[PDB]
RNA sequence: AGUAUGGGAGAGGAUGGUAGAAUUCCAGGUGUAGCGGUGAAAUGCGUAGAGAUCUGGAGGAAUACCGAUGGCGAAGGCAGCCAUCUGGCCUAAUACUGACGCUGAGGUACGAAAGCAUGGGGAGCAAACAGGAUUAGAUACCCUGGUAGUCCAUGCCGUAAACGAUGUCUACUAGCCGUUGGGGCCUUUGAGGCUUUAGUGGCGCAGCUAACGCGAUAAGUAGACCGCCUGGGGAGUACGGUC
């Protein structure tokens, strides 16, 4: 029902899995698809194919409000990062920029300890 | 006495009282004996980033001369007067009058 | 170097706002202790952003 | 970060401008480098063995 | 925290000949004044065993020197003493 | 060997204040099928609405970049910024005391981490513990949670591969290349080139060494004092004593 022009994607890629959620200025959700629930279950969660398979389904889901131009946020390491960005602007979205927001502490608490494998 | 230089941020709303604070801090200087040595105000300034949910605040400059008593009394008055946020104290040795760069 | 050489501290900081290393410009040792220490004071007064 | 998409700047070429971007950042390598807690003296293990290894490469760069 | 003006005046009293500064009496005299300003100091912060281990050096060397002078001759150990209300 | 005066660099020590990033938790806005994790799984979390995103709060701990074969400290060890108190070191010219020195059995002071006593605090991590995997067995390595502890105040404990595995002080014996804090001289195109001093590194002549190697920061050539050793186990153990 509601339309809204401006959007922003925020794409959580991580070791195991990468997330997408399309949100209104301001944050509000609108769409969001994730590589575990779209097939790909195990090793494979991890690959860019689920990242950008993903991607095109969140897009497709959010074309429904009419949002042409889009930000693209982007946090954390691994694969399928680039693969989302890619799927969205084949979508027909026009990206408007990417930056890297991932946090980054100044030493603040203590990391876990180093696996011994 | 030791040589003092202190930077103050104004909350930009009550930045038409400045000049009376800054006048009962020189008359409490003078009336403990002190040295008044550099004066400036910036004006107003756009944050880097914001401080207590405000992006905007009035600058104030001054380089003083004075006793451990009164540089104490200084401190409280700035910690109570919430007027004044993000103040700061910076000792120094010998006095400089020339002008500051970021006058205006 | 002092905290209200604004210009010359952003022309040792990188456009996210980190210290630029010495060895890239070639400054000399405490001439780098001082700028940190202008830049650390200045962001402390909200002269220039920490990060971002 | 921040890079601005051009009027015609296709987006392959701008995802290599942010990748490169973010590798002169060095952003993943604080994320690699926080994964896990590392004791002071591998630390000091390491930073030592970087030195000499950078020490000699000067020298046989100068040779 | 001695100034130069108290120094000074420590020196002009316990000083034998003029310009004299490196003499016994003159040094234990300094070091006396000292030991006994940072009494003050290490009543507050008795957790500050870095500055106490100067403070003993301090105190070695002040009876290191009355034990030379003491040696050398006893009339002027005994002055001294006198004057610094030292013990020993 | 020491003293007075002018300057310099420094995570040297104690007390208090304060800034920004981040994790956790608690609410609310949007939104609805997963999240988390592994070599692969499973435990666990979530339709009583999780994960993701936004906003507002609570609290604890540590200070990204600078950062360096860098700096300081007798050793242990010291890292954001600001104020107070405070110890040592480096450097220059004058002016003083006149061997006032070196070492050190006993003795005494300090002394990582863990641990102990009293009171407080507790985000993250995590001995013990519980469950899930792997295995013939799994008291483990992997995963999910988690207590003491790690934190503050006042005391005790006296131990480490507390290592350069190299006790302190002193004089002398080719050279070459870096770097940190100072002093001196000479050029100019505004920063450089030579010296010298005190630290900190890389090669290397002679000399030494069983060999590896050390080589002005000696393990070379000499002097002063102290501590230590006498085949491997039994054993840094028993008995007695002190704490
Ligand atoms: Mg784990
Ligand atoms: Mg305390
Ligand atoms: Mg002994
Ligand atoms: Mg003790
Ligand atoms: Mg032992
Ligand atoms: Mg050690
Ligand atoms: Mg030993
Ligand atoms: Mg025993």
């Amino acid at each position: 029902t509601r339309t809204v022009s401006e959007g922003v994607a925020h794409i959580h890629a991580s070791f195991n899995n990468t997330i997408v959620t399309i949100t209104d200025r301001q944050g509000n959700a609108l769409a969001w698809a994730t590589s575990g629930g779209q097939g790909f279950r195990g090793s494979r969660k991890s690959t860019p194919f689920a990242a950008q398979v993903a991607a095109e389904v969140a897009g497709k889901a959010a074309l429904d409000y009419g949002l042409k131009n889009l930000d693209v946020l982007v946090k954390g390491p691994g694969p399928g990062r680039e693969s989302a960005v890619r799927a969205l602007g084949a979508v027909g979205y026009k990206i408007n920029s990417i930056t890297d927001v991932t946090p980054i502490p100044h030493n603040g608490c203590r990391p876990p300890k180093k696996r011994r494998v | 006495m030791r040589h003092y230089e202190i930077v103050l941020l104004v909350h930009p709303d009550q930045s038409d009282q400045v000049v009376g604070m800054v006048e009962r801090y020189i008359s409490q200087i003078k009336e403990a004996d002190g040295q008044i040595h550099r004066l400036e105000d910036w004006g107003r300034r756009q944050l880097a980033y914001p401080i207590n949910k405000i992006h905007k605040a009035h600058y104030i400059l001054m380089n003083v001369e004075c006793g451990q008593s009164t540089l104490d009394e200084l401190e409280e008055l700035f910690r109570y007067n919430d007027a004044i946020i993000r103040n700061l104290i910076i000792r120094r040795e010998h006095a400089i009058t020339e002008e500051s760069l970021l006058a205006k | 170097i002092d905290y209200k050489d604004i210009d010359t501290l952003k022309q040792y900081i990188t456009e996210n706002g980190k210290i630029v290393p010495s060895r890239i410009t070639g400054t000399k040792a405490r001439y780098q202790r001082q700028l940190a220490l202008a830049i650390k004071q200045a962001r402390y007064l909200s002269l220039i952003p920490y990060t971002d | 970060p921040q890079v601005k998409l051009k009027e015609g700047e296709p987006v392959d070429v701008a995802i290599r401008r942010f990748k490169r971007s973010c590798e002169k950042a060095g952003v993943l390598a604080d994320v690699r480098k926080r994964e896990f807690y590392e004791k002071p003296t591998q630390e000091r293990k390491r930073k030592k063995a970087a030195a000499v290894k950078r020490y000699q490469k000067k020298l046989a760069r100068e040779s | 925290a001695l100034t130069n003006a108290d120094r000074a005046e420590i020196i002009a009293k316990f000083a034998r000949a003029e310009n004299d500064t490196g003499s016994p009496e003159v040094q234990v005299a300094l070091l006396t004044a000292q030991i006994n300003d940072l009494q003050g100091h290490f009543k507050a912060h008795k957790h500050d065993h870095h500055s106490r281990r100067g403070l003993i050096r301090m105190v070695n060397q002040r009876r290191k020197l009355l034990d030379y002078l003491n040696g050398k001759d006893h009339e002027r150990y005994t002055a001294l003493i006198g004057a610094l209300g030292l013990r020993r």
